[PDB]
DNA sequence: TTTTTTT
């Protein structure tokens, strides 16, 4: 109480010591007011550095760690008082005034012993602030709580309100509230619960399994539930790594009660998370300097060539496939017509080659190069599974591998080894960009395919489609078809041997020669940032000249009697337009160049009629 | 324990404004007060419920602003606490209730007779809800915003509790209608006096002890007896609305939300159609034992106020506009799949299937289906799937399905108590089958059970009346002229006979055709509209389909004799055309029946009161074109 | 209980 008031004054002194925290509380308030006027309202939750609270008072920070119930509540009350003073709070709603949202407090960084894992969590950590990191598991479905059962006695004119408190929700132990709406008012008039005026905050309690790598062999990883409220609820899902700054709390009788005759059970322990932080372990980050560098790269005479050469630089002989992969990484432009017709924003590429041709290695490199990618092997891949997945769970629908990363590209090894029925399920993804089972899952993902000749060795006498296991319709569904296979030449063999020897001769900076590990090309993260920036800032659109080029290319492909990897089609014309948009996206041009459309049609010609 | 907090709202003045609005508001812009007219209808018992429009409240507030009087912001206070404002609205309706211009038939109302008798014996004697025979409702505010803007289940928040809000999503299920005792009336013989108890909770404890002052004066401990004729009862139904698939985030399952529908609003919904329902989001109290474990955590629900599902003189005017545009059959055919270029004959057959033929039932008991079934057989890349999806979108109740995606039994009726399958969802609609060639013959048998006779047999049975459409690729993925047309169809003769018509389309290279198709496709790509005739709107097209179906043309003597001659000619043409390359299947008396249904559909599209020989010849010409498309090669 | 389907 009085110590709580001293802690409130000390936390206000901490907010005074760090003007950024008070400015952030006032910024949440001002953004809430501006967004309420514009319409998107920021929750009243504040996260501060644990080292910042330590700088304001090491005693206060260690005291919050030792008695979170005693300190964090008063500190959050001080933050809420500062937020109430700073906020204009114009035209507050009666429901908002009833809500009286507290300003939450969280500690960031420099946790040390407070940093913890569920297996390393201890009874001493109970009733003490801590930070726990582990793979999320068995997350509870969001369930609304009740801050207070606001009521209104009939005809009284006064709205009697009954607050409710939960021991998991409140770090301090409390006598349980009735949690029952009063039947009659204290005045004696009949009491009716006031919906709306009553405040309900979403509450979720998610177990967090210890990381499986952190789990000891011969032992199951420990899991500790972390309480979540308001924005913290549904912050993470099972199977996703997360780190939560939450106070472990002893709870329950733990066999001390008379009812538990055996007394074998221990006191229930449930962490109460002040905040939830999802953790990648990804997504590229773009800065202004990198954006200026990307603008210069687009200004380069061959921006697409530079990006493609940067992609899979160690891989040898697959540079044309890498240019096609850059076009696929752009994906082309996706368009939804007023008629409802859909133009795909993804490009599918297929390359056939004998085992150890490193076409599958280039596909794996493409999976690494993509910020998000789907990996499958045709011998182990089912097309029904790629289009959709079924879980016994009533049964719960699961997204297919193609449906997973529905925007991202999917790289498939041994695509020829994948069955033709699997390829039909994949064709639903390739053309319709959606899959129907009666559940329907969107499948607009790009499908880069690593394949092998049906004979296992490509034959020039055999047609490329004959060597490929895929049907001609599947080849037409693919935006591009390639034949990159292992071959034996003397000079090329010396070059490839020198390349493998150069990969072996590459020395990790931390490991010297004899020590195990652990023209310009953009660094792979920078090229991923360039592709993300292309998709984010450039939306290439068809010009008259580029459109005429694509149309003439498709017409000449349909007219020419020369053999093609796939039959020419209006779908091939659409693929040519999409590849033109992809080349222009690499160029960061809002309107596709006619030369860019010709270059994309040249990639399509290398895909169909022969190398181009 | 109960800290009172004064708020910028006074329920008394707000209710005074509501009572003023009930008498003052009128549909003069649309033109006594309109609300007063509804109150008079309720007094006559011609109206069993009341719906208060939020847009009407906003318009009344705007009128007050024009007059200069400060609006109490009744429309916004509804969004603030609609549940609390509803009681004030009911009280204002009671205050402004006019006398019944029509007799309420009080003698038939046992409650009314006993109410007069109980008042006489007594000389808030009984609950005002028991006195009221109407249910209040709220119409969503007109767009010009939480109530006006529909929400998804995940989009809804706990702060929205106590607020009127519209929601959008698929209705997962609807609970069976159950009685709800709005007021329970208890009677005790010892006193001879009735004691009423108003139940406003999901569960109630019976009084079980006579509260009558007569029993108190006699000192007798009376055993109260509930009377169904005296106790008020209301129909109670629940609905589960699940988030729309687009509203569902990728990798997330849509969440069904329970919704309470009561009174006249009960039984309004059907699971098949998406519904946009405005309702005051409210907490659902937990039971005692479950609440002890839940703690502050609380269940939630929605009480629907206005229900609207996505899918006369105006319809007649629209159909007349289409007729004045003229050539209605070909116009609707070209309107089908305007983005798709060509296949006008297939579109015309699809329009004939949409209109459907007359269903005939003989007096002896024979029933001949009037629903039309069509099949499309085409080479890859001919927009078979695109046209099927467009037709499914054109059909308000039609269902699109794939041969590999769904089992035949699951489409007919999926076993989990029975639940409607894709065909049952296609009731009064068109079940579409993509890649119908890929579908197994075992499931084709289940389809054949329903195509010939609409009913489904499993025991459980459903009428399952629908029109069937199929899209199939030719054997080996593409048509082979060396293969017979029947071989390329690769279908049972029972399926061919049950189908009214099957269309065969071939992919043949052509310079002019490629140029025209590329021009149309490039026009569609550069501009969402097709280059060129203007397709009719889908709503007007469905209205014209319904207007055609209403015609129900009958055959005449000349048309029947001509159809008989055509049947003889077709049987002889099958007998002579046993050559498989030219044989499309033997002549069917049932096929002439299908021909009769197609002629009825054509006369319906022409809105002829009777079937025409021109319609019969047009159906025969549709079949002839189905053969001639392959004959052209 | 009865499909559904993964072992």
């Amino acid at each position: 109480d009085a110590v709580f008031g001293d802690r409130v004054r000390r936390f206000q002194e901490f907010l005074d010591t760090f003007t950024s925290y008070r400015d952030s509380v006032r910024s949440i308030q001002v953004y809430n007011s501006n967004n309420a006027a514009n319409y998107n309202i920021l929750p009243h939750r504040i996260i501060i550095s644990l080292d910042d609270l330590r700088e304001f008072d090491r005693s206060f920070w260690s005291g919050i760690l030792v008695e979170p119930a005693y300190f964090i509540p008063p500190a959050e009350k001080a933050l809420t008082d500062l937020a109430d003073s700073m906020d204009d709070v114009p035209h507050p709603n009666a429901s908002a005034v009833s809500s009286r949202h507290p300003w939450k407090l969280s500690f960031k960084g420099s946790f040390g012993a407070h940093a913890l894992s569920p297996r390393t969590l201890t009874a001493q950590h109970l009733n003490k602030l801590v930070s726990v990191e582990g793979i999320v598991t068995k997350t509870s479905l969001v369930r609304p709580k009740l801050i207070r059962s606001v009521h209104y006695a009939a005809k009284t004119g006064r709205f009697h309100y009954r607050d409710y408190t939960d021991a998991t929700t409140t770090l301090t132990t409390r006598i349980p509230t009735p949690a029952i709406y009063p039947t009659e008012d204290t005045e004696g008039n009949k009491l009716t619960t006031e919906y709306g005026y009553s405040t309900f905050i979403d509450h979720q309690r998610i177990t967090v399994q210890e990381m499986p790598e952190m789990a000891p062999a011969g032992q199951l990883p420990r899991s500790i539930d972390v309480i979540l409220d308001d924005d913290l609820v549904d912050k993470t899902k099972p199977g996703d790594r997360v780190n939560v700054v939450g106070v472990f709390k002893s709870l329950g009788a733990g066999g001390m009660n008379q009812s538990n005759s055996n007394t074998l059970i221990g006191f229930k322990t449930l962490i109460l998370g002040n905040t939830v932080y999802p953790l990648h372990a990804a997504r590229q980050m773009l800065t202004d300097f990198d954006i200026r560098n990307i603008n210069k790269l687009s200004k380069k005479k061959d921006i697409f060539d530079i990006l493609s050469q940067s992609l899979a630089p160690s891989i040898y002989g697959h540079d044309h496939i890498k240019k096609a992969i850059l076009l696929m990484l752009m994906g082309g432009v996706e368009k939804n017509l007023e008629n409802g017709s859909h133009l795909r924003g993804d490009i599918n590429i297929l390359m056939v080659g004998d085992p150890s041709t490193a076409k599958s290695q280039l596909l794996r490199f493409v999976l690494n190069t993509a910020s998000l990618a789907i990996a499958t092997t045709g011998r182990g891949s089912s097309g029904v599974g790629l289009t959709a997945a079924v879980t016994t769970d009533e049964r719960r629908l699961e997204a297919g591998a193609m449906v997973l990363a529905d925007r991202g590209v999917v790289c498939i090894d041994e695509f020829d080894k994948m069955t033709d029925v699997d390829r039909v399920a994949i064709h639903e993804v390739m053309e319709q960009q959606t899959v129907t089972i009666h559940t329907t899952l969107n499948a607009r993902c790009s499908v880069i395919a690593a394949a092998n000749p049906v004979f296992g060795q490509y034959d020039v006498n055999r047609d490329p489609h004959q060597n490929i296991a895929l049907p001609d319709s599947l080849l037409s569904r693919f935006d591009l078809l390639f034949v990159v296979t292992d071959d034996i030449n003397e000079i090329r063999d010396r070059s490839i041997s020198e390349h493998v020897l150069r990969t072996h001769r590459y020395l990790p900076p931390g490991y010297l020669e004899g020590e195990p590990v652990r023209p310009k090309l953009v660094t792979i993260p920078f090229l991923r940032k360039y592709v993300q920036y292309a998709k984010e800032r450039v939306i290439p659109q068809l010009t008259q000249e580029a459109i005429n080029v694509i149309v003439k290319n498709y017409t000449d492909l349909r007219n020419d009697d020369n053999t093609k990897k796939s039959p020419i089609t209006a779908r091939t014309l659409e693929t040519l337009i999409r590849l033109a948009t992809a080349h222009a996206k690499v160029r960061l041009s809002k309107t596709v160049n006619k030369v860019d459309a010709k270059v994309a049609a040249n990639l399509l010609r290398f895909a169909l009629l022969g190398e181009d | 324990a109960l800290p009172s907090i004064q708020l910028p709202v006074d329920y008394n003045n707000l209710f005074n404004e509501i009572t003023d609005f009930l008498v003052t508001f009128k549909q003069d812009t649309l033109s006594g007060p309109k609300y007063m007219a509804m109150l008079q209808k309720v007094a006559n018992r011609e109206l069993n419920s009341v719906i208060i429009d939020l847009d009407d409240i906003l318009q009344y507030q705007n009128e007050k602003f024009l007059q200069g009087t400060q609006a109490d912001d009744l429309v916004s206070a509804i969004q603030q606490n609609a549940n609390h404002f509803t009681e004030l609205f009911c009280r204002a309706i009671d205050n402004n209730m006019p006398l019944p211009t029509k007799e309420i038939d009080y003698k038939d109302d046992v409650l009314d007779v006993i109410l007069n008798q109980r008042r006489l014996r007594n000389e808030e004697l009984f609950p005002p809800n028991l006195t009221r025979r109407y249910f209040l409702y709220f119409k969503p505010l007109s767009q010009n915003a939480i109530s006006s803007k529909p929400l998804s289940v995940r989009q809804i928040k706990g702060d929205f509790l106590g607020q009127l809000i519209t929601v959008r999503g698929i209705i997962t299920r609807v609970s069976d209608v159950k009685p709800a005792v709005e007021v329970i009336a208890y009677t005790c013989d010892q006193c001879g006096y009735e004691v009423f108890q108003e139940v406003n909770s999901r569960t109630f404890t019976p009084l079980s002890e006579c509260t009558s002052e007569e029993c108190s004066q006699n000192q007798t401990k009376g055993q109260l007896f509930m009377s169904t004729r005296a106790s008020k009862f209301s129909a109670f139904q629940e609905c589960k609305i699940q988030e729309l698939s687009q509203q569902v985030p990728v990798g997330h399952i849509p969440r069904s939300l329970n919704i309470h529908v009561n009174g006249t609003l009960v039984r309004s919904l059907s699971p098949g159609d998406i519904v946009d329902v405005t309702g005051i989001f409210l907490p659902a109290p937990y039971t005692g034992f479950k609440a002890l474990k839940a703690g502050l955590l609380t269940e939630t629900y929605l009480e629907a106020q206005f229900v609207r599902q996505h899918k006369t003189s105006d319809v007649e005017e629209r159909v007349m506009e289409l007729i004045t545009s003229g050539d209605v059959y070909n116009r609707l055919a070209k309107s089908i799949a305007p983005e798709i270029y060509g296949n006008l004959d297939v579109k015309k057959a699809l329009l004939l299937l949409l209109v459907g033929g007359v269903d005939k039932r003989v007096g002896d008991g024979m029933k001949i289906r009037g629903d039309i079934n069509v099949c499309l057989m085409g080479d890859p890349g001919v927009a078979k799937s695109q046209l099927l999806k467009a037709i499914c979108k054109i059909s308000p109740r039609g269902v699109y399905t794939t041969g590999k995606g769904s089992s035949g039994v699951g489409l007919t009726a999926a076993v989990m108590i029975l639940e409607g399958g894709a065909l049952v969802l296609a009731d009064n609609g068109i079940c579409c089958i993509d890649e119908f060639d890929k579908m197994d013959e075992s499931d084709r048998t289940a389809i054949h059970e329903v195509m010939e006779q609409q009913t489904i047999s499993i025991n459980t049975t459903l009428n399952a009346r629908t029109s069937i459409l199929a899209a199939a690729n030719p054997l080996y993925g593409r048509y082979n002229p060396r293969l017979s047309p029947l071989d390329n169809i690769n279908l049972p003769a029972a399926l061919l006979s049950r189908f009214d018509i099957l269309f065969l389309m071939l992919d043949i290279p052509s310079r002019d055709d490629d140029e025209k198709l590329a021009e149309h496709v490039t026009y569609v790509h550069m501009h969402n509209k097709q280059p060129d005739f203007t397709p009719v709107e889908p709503s007007k097209m469905r209205e014209y389909i319904a207007y055609a179906k209403t015609k129900r043309p009958v055959m005449s003597e000349a048309v029947n004799d001509y159809v008989v001659q055509a049947y003889i000619r077709l049987r002889q043409d099958s007998k002579r055309e046993m050559d498989s390359k030219f044989s499309f299947g033997q002549a069917t008396p049932r096929t002439l029946l299908g021909i009769i249904r197609l002629s009825q559909a054509l006369a319906k599209l022409r809105l002829a009161d009777m079937v025409d020989i021109d319609d019969v010849e047009e159906a025969l010409r549709l079949v002839r074109v189905s053969k001639e498309s392959l004959y052209q090669e």
